Order: structure tokens, then C-alpha cells, then sequence
């Protein structure tokens, strides 16, 4: 047990009268009062948990060495993927440690870059007009996610007066007349609501004319009967059709409404009246499948869909004859079609995920015929933003040992052969001393689970190495082995082995992989992660007390469920912003959007599966189980912010209180010696560095792993 | 495109 300085756990009050009935099952909730973040008693708790946490971290002598290495390894120039508008190319750049990326512009491909906007004096949703004369961007005013959109002129970097409030994730979609754009804002604030405490409902699709106030924007769609339905939108590369996509919750499923802009007399000004919604052709009007438009030749559209294709495919339909849908690129029986991109007037780039590695195909657009195939090494290719009219395609490659390469491919003039456009370099790190491999590991039920393992070349499998394992396992999210500077520090200066596990609930083998780890089958996700740890131990990478596990949000749920079920297997656990009360999550902020993956304790069958793994309801003293008297919980750090509208911090607080009660303060001479603490952020690159240095310092101490120069 | 720092 790494930690020797004894622990003074603070008193935490239990309300023994709070009890709820779930279909005849009585569940006590003695920390109900921790659900209010503003009360005197909750603020005292925060203060008491901060004092305990600081005292344990002061014993962790490698925090400072970690912090300086992270800073040094992350301090290198980085280029984003370039995109084209008119004859200008745009990209982001960071020298290394700038708090935000700087936005650059150049005249030709061989042109000299100039600074167009430097925020270093938070910013998302950058979108350049068709003629390259304007750009729209979002500023973050608060602690909440709300964004304000402003527009600049690229010629002199001057602002327009236009200010658009109440945007979240919707970028500006510009019409080809350069007069304005479509976007999807939430309504203005009403009586009784407050900027801090407003919900995000009743989303709208609007058109904004440049040089006007938000209150003049044309209303194209809203639905007051279905307040939770949310929106994304798009315009076709030819400029003729506005596409509106309507979604419900977390599912990979959407509606598709199409508006023919060429049929409107006097453009978007026709709707000045409201008459409240525009005359959309409602091509798809249910939530049965995912649809994303890839191209159109007049009224003939190509779409990517999961309709009777859990690995996805490309289909074609004529809007003038919408009963008839025809396969263009058939579903593969082994590989997921992750994305598709129309390029160079008549070509398609398809990005496949094949045993959790990318493969790129280049095809003919009209026929679907295969022209070239490029398998990619262990890592991830992403960010293809080229449009159909563009002849140069760019994308980014990243991996555990590759900080970032941007590749360039002139499909017109010098085709087939990827040239490096920019390559990032980690300073003072010899990449050739390390390697990454993939193995497939059997889960409890026999299913094979792919995991990646990164380690120093030529190590002995003698059980001696500290090991960190990461996973997520939900929502159809594909977990790729990308670059992290702090992970390099763990590998080099702690002698570590890193493992990424592609457990079920992800999307890696399509929709069947997602469904085998959601709702009634969520327990499969935990079993998959436990199996991976058992493999790392039996194959001789590490041992039980030298395994750390880490994850965030749904990944934090992952960590907490796994330590409740198999505490013997782990020496350290770090849960960042986890969903910990699975009976009550849907009651707070936007947690109601996660019922599609988790179920909801409102329905009796869904309760019965939730109660078995809910973290705050399954904390149990491992030493009281008759064969494992020598087991305790791993040293545990729960990470959160004291205020967080994404995953409310009551989740973390209630768990922390439950663990400290059950394992430490309910009994007189507890075998639990490993510390159970929270690292609480009150209220940016340097903030993030300090969080990660704390977590790795605590990890080194807990696993009794010394520093190596 | 506009990526946070890979900490």
C-alpha cells in the first residue's frame, strides 16, 4: 500500500429518513442533500474534501517532475487540417502552449501564411463564407456551453455589428450569394429563466442576413409539440438545397427535410411573414435510421445510412421519385463504413474501420467503382473537409507515438501519392524505443475484444511493469489510439505499459457492437474491461496491485462499476466526471438525453438492470466476502468541478460520500488503507496540465512506481 | 481542424 501518512476523513452527515420506493424495492438516499450545489452544507463538504485531497497529494512527490515533463513534451508547433474557400486556404496553428489556436489564411497552396485572427488577447464554430470575404465564429461568454456568434471581414479583420445569442453546436452555413447563412439557435430567454439555469429546448432553424439584428432572422423550422427534438443542417455543394436533420436523443437516427432554394421567388425573404415553417419536402419523416447526404446531381441524392445495414452503406434516391431507393456502395459484411466524402468533381473517399484501424478507399461517384485502397497503420485518420469542387484532399494522422501529420493529395495533377504537408515532433523523445500492438482477448461470454498495448521494445513479461488501462464503452463511440503528451511521460519516465480496450457499447464493429453493450446488456461493457485487465495480468505485463484504470463521463461510470465488482484487480482508479447515480441521472440538466443507452428507473424492467450496477448503490466492503479477507478498494481519485452543467457534480460527490461511509468511517479499524479522495476543480492548457499532473502523481504513488530519468 | 492541446 503506497501511502503511509494516516488519513483524517471528514464528518459527512447522513439523512436516514430519505427513502424512495421503486416498484416495491426500498432504496435509501442519505446524501440526497449533496444534490444542491449552492447550500452551505454542500459548500463545506467541498471545502473538507479539498483539504483531505491536498494533504494526500502533498505526499505525492512526483507531481512536479510530471508537470514539467508534460509541459516540455507538449510544447511543439501544431498545424490543423487546411480547407479551401474561393482561392484562399485556411488553417489553425499553435506554437505549443498558446491557450488557443490562431487562425491563418494564405493565397495559394504554395502561398505564405498570414494571421487572420489571434484569440490570445474560448472560441469555436469557425466558418468562412463562399467568397472568402467573411468569417463567422463563436465566443464562449460563461461557465455554461452557450456561444455568441460574431462575424469578421477578412480584408481588414474588422467586426460586423451582428451578434447572435443562444447557439450551442451549430456552425454558419453560407448561401452562395454571400448574403447570409443558416444556423440553429435556441429561443431567447423567457420570464423566470436565467442565463445560468435555462434549459436547451424548442430549437429553431433560422436564416441570418448580414448587417442585421438577430430579431430580424427568418424562421424556417420549429416544433412546439416536440420540444426535445434537436437539429443539424447543411447546404449542398451546388448551393441549391438546404438540408435540415432532426434528431431525438442520443440515437444514430434522423429525419431529413429538403428545401429547394431555386424555387423560391425573392429568396429567403419570401418567409418574412413566418407562416411559421417553410415548405420542406419531408424525404424521411421517422427516427428509424441514420441518413447523411454525401452528394447530389440535381434531384438525385447520395446518402450514407444504417437502414438495414448495421455496418452502414451508400444509397441513392431521386427526390422526384422518393419510393425508389437503390444501393450504390453495398454494406460490407466485415467492416464499418465510418464516413464518406465527395471530392474532385466525380470521386468518393470512403473511410472504413477494419478491426479498429482505418482503411481509405477512393471510388468513382457515378458507378461506385473501386479505384484505389490504402490501409492505415495503428492510429487514426480524420478531418477530411474537402468539398466536391476541391481537387486537393488533406487529412490528419495521429497515433500513440505520432503527435500529428497532415497529409496532402492532389487528386487532379499528381494523384495516388500522399505527400507530408506538415509533421509535428515531440522534443527529446526517441519514438523508435517503443511500439504498439493489437491482441484480441476473450470476455466472460467468449466474445473477442480487441485491445491495443503500448510498451517499450524488448521488455520481459515478468509481471513487473506499472500498467494504465483506458476505455469508454457506450453511445456508439469509436475509441482510437491517438496522441497524448502525458501518456509519453508515463511510458518513458514511469516505465509504464499503456492499454486501450475497444469494449462493447462502442461503434467499432457497427450497431451490433453498440447494442451488445447498452440497456439490458450494459454489464457486458464492464465484463469486457475486467477481462482485458485479467489478460494483462496472466500474460505477464503486470500484476493486480500495479494496474491503474482511468476514464471520463460514461468512462467514469466504467471505472466506478469495475472497482465495485472487482476491487482486487486494480491498484489505482481515476474517474473523471462520471455518471454515478443511475437511478436519478435523467432528472438533472441534459441527462434525460442518455436514457436511450442506459434505460430509465421510471420503467420497471429498466430499473432492474440499473440497480445491479449503479455505482452509489453497489459499494460493498470486499473483505467481508468469505474468500477475500485481504482485499481492499484501490486508491481512488474522483475528478470533477464544483459546478458542471454537463454531468452534474452530485454524481461524484454522492459516490465519494458513499465510499468514505461504507469503507472508512462506518467502522472502527478499517482494513481500507488506500485513500479515497476527490480532486475538485473550482470553476485552458495550463489548467488541464495541472489536473493531469495530479492524477499521474497520485497514480505513481498508488502503484509504487518510481521515476526513471 | 481546430484541436485542443494534446495533454
Amino acid at each position: 500500500s503506497g501511502f503511509s501518512k494516516p488519513l483524517h476523513y471528514p464528518p459527512v452527515r447522513r439523512d436516514e429518513t430519505v427513502v424512495d420506493d421503486y416498484f416495491g424495492v426500498k432504496v435509501a438516499d442519505p446524501y440526497r442533500w449533496l444534490e444542491d450545489p449552492n447550500s452551505e452544507e454542500t459548500k463545506e463538504f467541498v471545502d473538507n474534501q479539498e483539504k483531505l485531497a491536498n494533504s494526500v497529494l502533498e505526499e505525492c512527490e512526483l507531481i512536479d517532475k510530471f508537470k514539467q515533463k508534460i509541459i516540455d513534451f507538449v510544447n511543439f508547433p501544431r498545424c490543423g487540417v487546411p480547407f479551401r474557400r474561393a482561392n484562399k486556404y485556411f488553417h489553425f496553428y499553435n506554437s505549443g502552449l498558446q491557450a488557443q489556436n490562431v487562425f491563418q489564411m494564405q493565397d495559394d497552396l504554395d502561398g505564405k501564411p498570414e494571421v487572420l485572427y489571434d484569440p490570445n488577447l474560448g472560441l469555436s464554430l469557425y466558418s468562412v463564407s463562399e467568397d472568402a470575404k467573411y468569417f463567422a465564429f463563436g465566443i464562449h461568454s460563461g461557465l455554461t456551453e452557450w456561444v455568441t456568434i460574431k462575424i469578421l471581414k477578412t480584408e481588414d479583420r474588422s467586426y460586423l455589428p451582428d451578434t447572435l445569442e443562444w447557439v450551442k453546436f451549430s456552425p454558419a452555413i453560407w448561401t452562395h450569394d454571400n448574403k447570409g447563412f443558416f444556423y440553429c439557435p435556441y429561443p431567447p430567454l423567457k420570464e423566470g429563466e436565467d442565463h445560468m439555469t435555462r434549459s436547451a429546448v424548442n430549437q429553431e432553424a433560422r436564416y441570418h442576413f448580414l448587417g442585421t439584428d438577430q430579431s430580424e432572422d427568418i424562421l424556417l423550422w420549429r416544433d412546439l409539440e416536440n420540444p426535445a427534438h434537436h437539429l443539424k443542417c447543411q447546404i449542398t455543394d451546388d448551393g441549391k438545397y438546404f438540408l435540415l436533420y432532426i434528431l431525438d436523443g442520443c440515437d444514430d437516427a434522423n429525419k431529413v427535410y429538403c428545401l429547394d432554394l431555386t424555387k423560391l421567388p425573392n429568396g429567403l425573404e419570401s418567409f418574412r411573414g413566418r407562416e411559421d415553417s417553410a415548405p420542406f419536402m419531408k424525404l424521411i419523416d421517422s427516427f428509424d435510421a441514420s441518413y447523411t447526404a454525401i452528394a447530389n446531381d440535381g434531384s438525385v441524392f447520395t446518402f450514407q445510412t444504417n437502414k438495414d445495414a448495421p455496418r452502414k452503406k451508400l444509397v441513392r434516391v431521386d427526390l422526384n421519385n422518393p419510393s425508389v431507393w437503390t444501393d450504390l456502395v453495398p454494406e460490407s459484411k466485415k467492416d464499418l463504413l465510418e464516413s464518406a466524402h465527395a471530392v474532385n468533381e466525380n470521386q468518393l473517399i470512403l473511410r472504413y474501420l477494419s478491426d479498429v484501424k482505418h482503411v481509405l478507399e477512393i471510388r468513382d461517384l457515378e458507378s461506385g467503382a473501386l479505384q484505389h485502397r490504402l490501409p492505415i497503420d495503428i492510429g487514426s485518420v480524420d478531418g477530411i473537409t474537402a468539398r466536391r469542387r476541391d481537387s486537393v484532399v488533406f487529412f490528419k494522422f495521429t497515433s500513440i507515438l505520432t503527435p500529428g501529420i497532415v497529409y496532402q493529395c492532389d487528386l487532379k495533377n499528381d494523384p495516388t501519392q500522399l505527400k507530408i504537408f506538415r509533421e509535428s515532433v515531440v522534443p527529446d523523445f526517441d519514438r523508435s524505443e517503443f511500439e504498439v500492438k493489437q491482441v484480441f482477448v476473450p470476455s466472460k461470454d467468449g466474445t473477442k475484444i480487441p485491445i491495443f498495448i503500448a510498451a517499450r521494445k524488448g521488455i520481459s513479461l515478468d509481471g513487473s511493469h506499472p500498467c494504465e488501462m483506458h476505455g469508454y464503452g457506450g453511445f456508439g463511440i469509436n475509441m482510437m489510439p491517438t496522441f497524448s503528451a502525458s501518456r509519453i511521460v508515463f511510458l518513458k519516465h514511469l516505465g509504464g505499459v499503456f492499454c486501450l480496450a475497444n469494449i462493447r457499447g462502442g461503434g467499432e464493429y457497427g450497431e451490433e457492437w453498440h447494442k451488445a453493450g447498452f440497456r439490458d446488456k450494459k454489464q457486458n461493457v464492464f465484463d469486457d474491461f475486467i477481462s482485458a485487465a485479467e489478460y494483462l495480468i496472466s500474460s505477464g505485463y503486470t500484476k493486480a496491485r500495479r494496474v491503474a484504470i482511468e476514464g471520463g463521463a460514461n468512462g467514469g461510470l466504467l471505472v466506478a462499476a469495475c472497482i465495485n465488482q472487482r476491487p482486487d484487480l486494480f491498484g489505482c482508479a481515476e474517474a473523471n466526471c462520471g455518471v454515478m447515480d443511475m437511478l436519478r441521472f435523467h432528472k438533472f440538466t441534459l441527462g434525460y438525453l442518455w436514457t436511450g443507452d442506459y434505460g430509465c428507473s421510471d420503467k420497471e424492467e429498466e430499473f432492474k438492470w440499473l440497480i445491479k450496477y449503479s455505482p452509489i448503490h453497489n459499494v460493498r466492503r470486499p473483505w467481508e466476502q468469505p474468500g477475500n479477507e485481504e482485499t481492499q478498494y484501490p486508491a481512488t481519485m474522483i475528478l470533477t468541478a464544483d459546478h458542471d452543467d454537463r454531468v452534474v457534480p452530485l454524481h461524484s460527490f454522492k459516490l465519494l460520500a458513499t465510499m468514505q461511509h461504507v469503507l472508512c468511517t462506518s467502522l472502527e479499524d478499517s482494513p481500507q488503507k488506500n485513500p479515497i479522495i476527490a480532486r475538485i476543480q473550482r470553476k485552458a492548457t495550463m489548467t488541464q496540465i495541472a489536473e493531469v499532473a495530479d492524477r499521474y502523481g497520485f497514480m505513481a504513488k498508488a502503484l509504487e512506481a518510481p521515476w526513471i530519468d | 481542424e481546430n484541436a485542443s492541446a494534446p495533454v
